């Protein structure tokens, strides 16, 4: 005969979602709001346990991109402003040497220590910056019409230091150590662990920099191959090292605009004139697209001629690539590493912009204003992977052309966190006995 | 075997550990204060959740114990196995889903079949 | 018969259903932070107000039950009534008015009479 | 003998005291927020550290008491005293330091040795 018995403590597991925490080892990440990181942290193996994942359906990547954009603003609150920025400025060209009408020399008035005197000021502007509203040219700064401008404190680093995840109490994170994972199905080798691996916010587009490698293959992970609106996520097996400088070695003045407020500007040029680039080997990098086309070949079938073409419109954020490489943001033309048709020491230069007043999250109504480094800027950074997109439209099956695609910040984390998925622990249950409880 | 542990095992061997897994259930002055709030937000719903099964063990009668025994029959409808099939042969991720509707009927004969009619002996044998 | 349920009922019934009563006592982001706190100042009240009538009955011996009898006389002057009429006859609502003003002095007669005396027997049984 | 008491007492005597202790252990809209997240912050912290005693205690067997006894073998080389030049000649805060690095070794020899062990002779019990 059998009653009841009941036990408490037993390892049984729901899918479930919550708040991570932050944690790591004056920057507007990590050091302020995180806790002192684990020293020592565990992996259990748990042998037998077959979970399914889905990296599509996971919800811990929309809701770091929730916190990421909160940290970039209520960082802001104190870092003055830039009201008073707005002026007709007059402008000419800058007469330096120069290799090249892609910088200019501004001029323009200000409000001095008292507020009652004019101060006629002067500093560098790039051509992006710059409006003409209609003798001499008369310029109007870019987004007065609808935003307000904001310039981000010149003491706080931005530099991207690494972040783990940590679970709180009543929680589990799993893992999904196996290879061969397009995203979902199951998974042989489950652990467990407290915290989720090294996660840095590099906010980038269209080619994933820094990111983590794959196992043996290049792995092409996407939720719908034949559904065009849709992004391809490709990941290396091997990095493809890229070199971004610039010539700069510019200056950096100031002006009081207000009392205790101040503005830093551009001073002049010690120094030529030449335009930003970023190399690029021909060899690493014509043997990685060999690799890529043939995993693209084994979705689609055989004698599929696969085509690399550039992006076809849109916003200057969704056409370039975009770095931040010390406290500047670039904007490269890369247009040569996707120009290619495929059947059956040289180096590529990839020509570069700079913006000073950004948007970084594509919302309406908001700007902020880069200010100068001094110095030349020398980085170097490793390309994990290449976000795709393929173009709808005529049934040939002879020709598939794949461009790169962008648009979206939620795909940069979501290839970091297909590996994990939040469990909740539910400690109770009974089970038949041969027991009794006498009285 | 940390958080969870035997999780693939019997559920024969896998309750040797359950207090191993016990004891895991419990100037920018406007920036220090939203994630000051995200922290206690998670910090009191352990506790919740740790005081919310203790009071169903204590209303079981089952206080302060972890492995304990009751006084109400199996049925027979509650399922169709043996003895042994349950606990040298299934695991207790399996078993959760056996039996997954079948929960409030048995929690509800517990309490008010179980222990409401012990603790109204226990009275008769005071007053004797 | 859900929250304080047979509350009219007399003292003598109204107690076969204490469980069902104990299971009850537990860019505008500036606006996003008061009303947070509004909600963890009540959260948190509910934790302690449990937390500190479970800890009076562990000290009184009676840990984990919901009725429990102790060992400490009833005094003739604590009221001068029957053994049934206030059972058959009267509520608790009522009856908590009666012996309102002698609570503490009961609950002084209970630990420091009760329980600290068989405590220190025990001792001298498991001496033996 | 209010908090802490006879702290300069000996052992011996010091603890018939334990329950006195045992209850004590639980326009300007932005300075009302960080003033009252400094209130929570420590509301928070007595009920984790009194609800993490007592679970220590429930793993141990000793639930729902103050003064418990084990079935672990003291052992010689935990100290080298007598029976009595402990508890009539030392006082706790001294007898703290002298055994502090040897905690987790009973603590073990609890739980793992103790109550587990008659935990799976219980159900042989019921059993037979
Ligand atoms: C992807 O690659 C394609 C090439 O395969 C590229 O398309 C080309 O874009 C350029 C501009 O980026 C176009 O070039 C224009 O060509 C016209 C001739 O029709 C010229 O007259 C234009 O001159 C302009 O600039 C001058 C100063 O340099 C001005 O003085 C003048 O008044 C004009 O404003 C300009 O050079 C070109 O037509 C296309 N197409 C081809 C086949 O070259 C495309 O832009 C790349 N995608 C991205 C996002 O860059
Ligand atoms: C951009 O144009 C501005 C104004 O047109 C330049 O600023 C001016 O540069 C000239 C250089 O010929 C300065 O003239 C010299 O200045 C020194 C010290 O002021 C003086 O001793 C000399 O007699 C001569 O006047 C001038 O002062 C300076 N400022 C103004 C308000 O006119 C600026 O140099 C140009 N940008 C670059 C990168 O050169
Ligand atoms: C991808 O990862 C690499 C590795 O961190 C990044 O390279 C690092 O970039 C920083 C940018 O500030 C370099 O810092 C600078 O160093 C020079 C000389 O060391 C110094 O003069 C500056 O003050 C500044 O500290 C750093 O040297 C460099 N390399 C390392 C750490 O080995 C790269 O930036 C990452 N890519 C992106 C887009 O972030
Ligand atoms: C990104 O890089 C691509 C690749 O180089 C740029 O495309 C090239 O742009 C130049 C100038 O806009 C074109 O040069 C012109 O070509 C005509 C052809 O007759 C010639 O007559 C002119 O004298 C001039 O040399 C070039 O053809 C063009 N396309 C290629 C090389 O296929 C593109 O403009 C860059 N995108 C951005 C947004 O800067
Ligand atoms: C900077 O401020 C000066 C001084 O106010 C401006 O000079 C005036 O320019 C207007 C333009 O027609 C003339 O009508 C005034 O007579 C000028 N006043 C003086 C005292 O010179 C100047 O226009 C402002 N802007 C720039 C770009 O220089
Ligand atoms: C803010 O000012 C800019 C100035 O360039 C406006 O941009 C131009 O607006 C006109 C009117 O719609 C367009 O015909 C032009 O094509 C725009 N671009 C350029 C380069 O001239 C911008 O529209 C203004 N913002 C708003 C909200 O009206
Ligand atoms: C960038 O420009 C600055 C000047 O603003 C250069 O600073 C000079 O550095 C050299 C040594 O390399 C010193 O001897 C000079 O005295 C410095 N000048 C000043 C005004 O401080 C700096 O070297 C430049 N960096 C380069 C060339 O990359
Ligand atoms: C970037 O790649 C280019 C492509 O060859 C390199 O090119 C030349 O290098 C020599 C040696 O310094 C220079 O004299 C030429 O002016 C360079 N030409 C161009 C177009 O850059 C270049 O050195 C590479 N530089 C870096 C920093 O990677
Ligand atoms: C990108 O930058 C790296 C780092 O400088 C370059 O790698 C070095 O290139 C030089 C060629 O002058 C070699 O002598 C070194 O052995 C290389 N390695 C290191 C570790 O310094 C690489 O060539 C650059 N890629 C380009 C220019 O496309
Ligand atoms: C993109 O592809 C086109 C097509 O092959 C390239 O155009 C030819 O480029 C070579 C060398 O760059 C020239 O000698 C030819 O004259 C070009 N074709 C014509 C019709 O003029 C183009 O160079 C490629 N661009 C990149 C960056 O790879
Ligand atoms: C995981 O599953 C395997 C299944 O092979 C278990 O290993 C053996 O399974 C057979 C039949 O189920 C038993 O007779 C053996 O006693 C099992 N153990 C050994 C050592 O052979 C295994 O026990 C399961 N659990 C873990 C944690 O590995
Ligand atoms: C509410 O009060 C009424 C009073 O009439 C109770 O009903 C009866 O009261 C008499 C005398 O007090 C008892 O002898 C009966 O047994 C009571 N019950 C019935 C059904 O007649 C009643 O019990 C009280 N409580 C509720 C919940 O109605
Ligand atoms: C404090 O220490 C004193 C030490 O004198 C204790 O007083 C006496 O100590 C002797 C020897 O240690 C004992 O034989 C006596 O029984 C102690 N008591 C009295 C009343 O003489 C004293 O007990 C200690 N504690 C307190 C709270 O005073
Ligand atoms: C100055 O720049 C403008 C546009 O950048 C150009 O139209 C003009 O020809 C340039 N003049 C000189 C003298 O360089
Ligand atoms: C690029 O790759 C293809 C295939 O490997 C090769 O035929 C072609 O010559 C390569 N081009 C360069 C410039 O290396
Ligand atoms: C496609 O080509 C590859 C070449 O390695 C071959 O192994 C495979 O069988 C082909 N598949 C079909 C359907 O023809
Ligand atoms: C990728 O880049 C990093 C930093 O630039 C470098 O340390 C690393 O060796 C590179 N290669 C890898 C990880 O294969
Ligand atoms: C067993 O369960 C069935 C339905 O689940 C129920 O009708 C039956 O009364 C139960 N048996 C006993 C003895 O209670
Ligand atoms: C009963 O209470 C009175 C006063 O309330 C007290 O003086 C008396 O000692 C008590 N009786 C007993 C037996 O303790
Ligand atoms: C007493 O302790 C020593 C070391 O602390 C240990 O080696 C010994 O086994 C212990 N004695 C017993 C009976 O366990």
């Amino acid at each position: 005969n059998l009653w009841v018995t009941v036990y408490y403590g037993v390892p049984v597991w729901k899918d479930a979602e919550t708040t991570l925490f932050c944690a790591s080892d004056h920057n507007i990440w990590a050091t302020h709001a995180c806790v002192p990181t684990d020293p020592n942290p565990q992996e259990i193996h748990l042998e037998n346990v077959t979970e399914e994942f889905n990296m599509w359906k996971n919800n811990m990547v929309e809701q770091m991109h929730t916190d990421i954009i909160s940290l970039w603003d209520q960082s802001l609150k104190p870092c003055v402003k830039l009201t008073p920025l707005c002026v007709t400025l007059q402008c000419t060209n800058v007469t330096n040497a120069i290799t090249d009408g892609e910088l200019k020399n501004c001029s323009f008035n200000m409000t001095t220590e008292l507020r009652d005197k004019k101060q006629k000021v002067y500093s560098l502007f790039y051509r992006l910056d710059v409006v003409q509203i209609n003798s001499n040219k008369e310029y109007r700064l870019i987004n007065c019409n609808t935003s307000a401008i904001t310039q981000v404190c010149p003491k706080l680093s931005f530099e991207p230091i690494p972040i783990h995840y940590c679970a709180p109490a009543g929680f589990a994170i799993l893992k999904c150590k196996d290879k061969k994972f397009n995203g979902t199905g199951p998974c042989p080798s489950v652990s467990t662990v407290q915290c989720t691996h090294g996660i840095k916010p590099v906010l980038s587009t269209q080619l994933l920099l820094n990111g983590s490698l794959a196992e043996e293959e290049v792995m092409i992970r996407s939720e719908n191959i034949t559904n065009n609106a849709k992004n391809i996520l490709v990941q290396f097996n091997t990095p493809v090292q890229i070199n971004c400088t610039r010539p700069n070695n510019n200056t950096r003045k100031s002006i009081r605009i207000g009392p205790g407020q101040a503005f830093y500007a551009t001073g002049d040029i010690i120094g030529d004139i030449r335009q930003a680039h970023c190399n690029v080997s021909k060899a690493t990098w014509n043997e990685t697209l060999g690799k890529v086309v043939k995993q693209l070949r084994k979705h689609f079938g055989n004698n599929t001629i696969i085509r690399f073409a550039n992006s076809s419109g849109g916003d200057l954020e969704v056409t370039t690539h975009s770095f931040n490489c010390g406290g500047e943001f670039f904007y490269c033309n890369t247009s040569g590493l996707f120009n290619s048709t495929w059947i059956s020491n040289d180096s590529i230069t990839l020509p570069c912009r700079i913006k000073q007043i950004i948007n970084m999250w594509q919302r309406i109504g908001q700007a902020m204003y880069a200010p100068p480094i001094q110095g030349v800027i020398r980085c170097v950074s490793n390309i994990t992977g290449l976000i795709l997109t393929r173009d709808g439209g005529s049934t040939n099956s002879t020709t598939e052309t794949f461009r790169p695609g962008g648009g979206d910040m939620r795909d940069n984390w979501r290839s970091e966190l297909y590996k994990y998925k939040v469990v909740k622990i539910e400690p109770l249950g009974v089970a038949p006995t041969r027991c009794k409880r006498r009285v | 075997l940390g958080f969870l542990g035997a999780a693939g095992s019997t559920m024969g061997a896998a309750s040797m550990t359950l207090t191993v897994q016990a004891r895991n259930l419990l100037q920018h002055l406007l920036k220090l204060t939203v994630w000051g709030i995200k922290q206690l937000q998670a910090r009191v719903l352990a506790v919740e959740r740790y005081l919310r099964d203790q009071q169903l063990l204590g209303i079981w009668g089952c206080s302060g114990k972890l492995i304990c025994c009751t006084n109400v029959p199996w049925n027979s409808s509650w399922s169709n196995r043996n003895l042994s099939e349950i606990w040298d042969n299934m695991t207790w991720l399996q078993w959760d889903k056996e039996i997954s509707n079948y929960t409030q009927i048995i929690y509800g004969l517990l309490e008010e079949s179980q222990n409401q009619q012990e603790k109204n002996e226990q009275d008769l044998l005071a007053l004797d």
